[PDB]
DNA sequence: CTCTGAATCTCTTCCCGCGCGCCGTAGGAC
DNA sequence: GTCCTATCGATCTTCGGAAGAGATTCAGAG
């Protein structure tokens, strides 16, 4: 095999919309408000600190724009994969277990004991492995090795459209602007263009 | 007709034996 | 004319919760008793009824005080052993005693059951156009039936049983085949049922190392249990449980051969978090790996290899 | 139609299909069915590797048979090799274990 | 009946409510509005029972 | 004052969407609501971005999306798309100076 | 004020083989 | 005519699937 270095982080889509999220019930965050994040809609904020604002809460770039002056920088909000990729590192993850597990019977209710009952059981899982939560997120993307992928010649001097082949064409295009336009460090809104074209690709 | 033989891989006899007439199916006092 | 007692869905509380009734009286206040009861001749009417028999009728032994009005082929199996529930399930009764209304119906109604003895607080909220079987008076059991209608596995699983089960389904699904004339063994079935619940629920974790409730396989509890109980500590409690096959298989301990069959990027993702580890017993996963099923000949050849040992 | 042998797919090494090519008739999903319902388990790991998959196998039965040693060596199919690179393609870190 | 789910006030609230389920992301706009709304019923390129 | 604002084009026919532009501002005369257009070029960035120097009235923005071969504007939202920054307008310049 | 009921949305599944037949990146700029 | 780069960043992907199940959204109220 190789690998593809991504310019940025990203989220793997399996784990973003299986049958619940993965990561939206590791975070308790609804998958459409992760998805708001992912793809560049909203704000999400961390680390809050001395500030009017909570352990994740997306905030639209109306209300950021209020933080941003309401506020200095006693807070942190980001957008993106490396925002959500910030909430997984963030994870306290068994302390976040013993309280929850514990939290559990803090009230009688179906409509949640058993919800919560999956969320106890993730994250003891994701303890129990050795896995970490960041990993949900991509930063190195493998490629297949190409034999599987054969770009074969047909009926002439043509390539069998061998569609892998054009959708890695699109990743490798987009992360080569990507890296441009970082390292000739374009504003926001462009780079918020690249990167969602970069996580849609 | 003899007791079956430890090792006889049942559940796939079984399967079969319910889905084989499932083409057979359709889809749409009188004595003292 | 014979009257018409009022609906529910006619009339108020003011009708509702005056839940009419025909109790049989004499001047002694209470009835010629059956040896052993304290319970009077109070009787009572429900919707629809139409009654002849008012105030001051001379009632016999036998009469009738009033009157109540009033399926597929291959698919009444396939939703049969998927253990789909029907869209009519016929509500049947729980734990045992005696049956009572509890509030009358606005929304719906709700009706109750309680024992002999224990937890008389037990009620349920109940459709209004199914026909009840009973009133308010009426022993009752666990599976007693309080409308017609078809039955449903996972209540009758929780009512009369694995065996119940086992004999529903069997004849339940042999019903078609013999009326289309096909001969099946019944054991063949039992087979398929014997996996449809091979999962089971924990209510008491007692001493084991489950969760304090937990799904788990029932083979998994139960190995635990035997040993547990020769410590003498205090073996898991659980119910069985019913999964139709379509479910029961992407529930099996084994990654491999669920994602194999369907719901691959589910499989194949809930197996990834949780950083499973497949051992490759059973027969598909041998297959996909191409080394000999541990099933007729290759069974034998396993057993050696695990004989010798 | 009859095919003893000759080509083979190039992602993954199974025969060809036709007879616009010369190709092997599928042994598919419900055969295997079928053998598992009988014991035969030795037909089935052949059916499924030596005579299909395993780029090694075939060519060292190939010249058992022409020995005429009837005997087989059965490795582990390179179209299995294909899905586990297929997923480890994907971020999913599958692999092979010992014990 | 529907007067009592409409949550409508009158036409432009309606055309809110038509242009922001139609095309959610885009903004509803007077001018902009019946740019959808004519070319769903009332217009030849887009509209046609021959 | 007038402050700058980024428009997505169709990546190739930039500088057939900039002559549009400047087009549609000339005919639907709203001259007092438009600065200028900027596509610079090194011996090509942006790769398809053209730079407008612009108010927002709904009407103007109505326009430039109503140019051909014109995605929309690149922001926070669609409602009140989003205006860059200062520095990053001088950086531009200086690039584009040098 | 949100707790168990129910309500609208999306996702996922749909026989096995087999044989033919054809058809198979575009648009713009230099 | 050949070589290189990109897709409606100024529309409109089809209504004639059912189902069947889940995730996710809302009632009448204690």
């Amino acid at each position: 095999m190789g690998h593809i270095e991504l310019a940025s982080p990203t989220a793997h889509i399996w784990f973003l919309k299986s049958l619940p999220s993965r990561i939206g019930l590791l975070l308790d965050m609804p998958l459409r408000d992760i998805e708001r994040v992912l793809y560049f809609e909203s704000y999400v904020v961390i680390e809050g600190g001395m500030t009017n604002l909570e352990r994740q809460q997306i905030l639209t770039e109306e209300q950021y724009l209020d933080a941003l002056e309401e506020f200095g920088d006693e807070f942190d909000a980001k957008m993106g994969a490396e925002a959500i990729q910030a909430l997984l590192k963030s994870m306290d993850l068994e302390q976040e277990c013993e309280q929850l597990r514990e939290e559990l019977n803090e009230t009688n209710s179906e409509t949640k004991r058993k919800k919560l009952t999956k969320r106890i059981k993730l994250l003891e899982a994701f303890v129990q492995s050795g896995n970490k939560p960041e990993w949900m997120i991509l930063t190195v993307l493998p490629v297949l090795p190409p034999d599987l992928r054969p770009l074969v010649p047909l009926d002439g001097g043509r390539f069998a459209t061998s569609d892998l082949n054009d959708l890695y064409r699109r990743v490798i295009n987009r992360n080569n602007r990507l890296k441009r336009l970082l390292d000739l460090a374009a504003p926001d809104i462009i780079v918020r263009n690249e990167k969602r074209m970069l996580q849609e690709a | 007709g003899h007791i079956i033989n430890k090792g006889e891989a049942i559940g796939v006899i079984a399967a079969q034996s319910i889905g084989e007439p499932g083409t057979q199916l359709t889809m749409r006092v009188k004595n003292k | 004319s014979s009257l018409v007692v009022l609906d529910s869905a006619e009339r108020t509380a003011g009708g509702k919760d005056l839940r009419p009734a025909l109790k049989i009286v004499d001047a002694q206040g209470n009835d010629v008793l059956i040896p052993g009861t304290d319970m009077p001749a109070q009787y009572f009417l429900p919707g629809k009824a139409i009654v002849q028999l008012e105030d001051g009728v001379q009632i016999s032994s036998g009469d009738t005080l009033a009157r109540i009005p009033q399926t597929g082929g291959l698919p009444r199996v396939a939703d049969l052993f998927e253990a789909r529930r029907p869209k009519e399930p016929a509500i049947l009764a729980e734990i045992s005693g005696i049956v009572s209304f509890g509030k009358e119906t606005k929304g719906k109604r709700r009706l109750v059951i309680t024992p002999v003895d224990g937890s008389d607080p037990y009620e349920e909220m109940i459709p209004k156009w199914r026909q009840l079987n009973v009133f308010e008076g009426e022993r009752v059991e666990r599976g007693d039936v309080i409308s017609d209608g078809p039955e449903a596995p996972h209540d009758i699983l929780r009512l009369r049983g694995v065996h119940a089960v086992t004999r529903y389904i069997v004849n339940e699904v042999q019903d078609v085949y013999r009326l289309q004339g096909v001969k099946i063994n019944d054991k063949h079935i039992e087979v398929i049922v014997r996996q449809m619940l091979r999962k089971a629920t924990i209510v008491n974790a007692g001493s084991s190392d489950f969760l304090e409730g937990e799904q788990v396989e029932y083979s998994r509890v139960k190995i635990a249990n035997r040993e547990l109980e020769a410590n003498g500590k205090v073996g898991a409690t659980y119910s069985r449980d019913l999964l139709g096959i379509t479910k029961a298989s992407l529930a099996t301990e084994s990654f491999i051969s669920a994602a194999s069959f369907q719901e691959t990027t589910r499989v194949l993702t809930e197996a990834a978090v949780a950083g499973k580890r497949d051992e490759l017993r059973g027969l598909k996963e041998n297959v996909i790996v191409g080394r000999l099923i541990p099933a007729g000949t290759g069974y034998a050849y396993h057993q050696d290899r695990m004989r010798r040992r | 139609h009859a095919r003893s042998t000759g080509s083979y797919s190039l992602v993954t090494q199974q025969p060809l299909g036709g007879k616009a090519q010369f190709g092997g008739q599928r042994f598919g999903e419900m055969e295997v069915w079928a053998l598992e319902a009988y014991g035969a388990a030795y037909t089935l790991q052949e059916m499924l590797t030596v005579k299909s998959d395993d780029v090694n196998g075939r060519t060292k039965m190939y010249k058992n048979i022409v020995d005429g040693n009837h005997q087989m060596e059965p490795g582990m199919p390179e179209s299995f090799n294909v899905l586990l690179k297929e997923i480890r393609s994907l971020g999913i870190n599958i692999e092979l274990e010992d014990e | 009946e529907t007067l009592r789910v409409d949550p409508t006030n009158d036409r432009l609230s309606a055309l809110v409510e038509i242009y922001r389920m139609m095309r959610p992301g885009e903004p509803p706009t007077r001018e902009a509005a019946e740019s959808l709304f004519e070319n769903l019923f009332f217009s030849e390129d887009r509209y046609d029972l021959s | 004052k007038k402050r700058w604002y980024v428009v997505q084009a169709f990546s190739g026919f930039e500088g057939r969407v900039a002559t549009s532009l400047r087009e549609h501002i000339k005919l639907h005369n709203m001259e007092d609501l438009f600065g200028e257009v900027m596509v610079p070029t090194e011996e090509k960035f942006f790769p398809g971005y053209v730079l407008v120097q612009m108010v927002m009235n709904d009407a103007s923005w109505h326009l430039v999306r109503s140019v051909p071969r014109v995605m929309g504007f690149i922001g926070g939202t669609s409602d009140r798309p989003a205006p860059i920054s200062d520095k990053e307008v001088d950086a531009i310049m200086n690039r584009l100076q040098q």
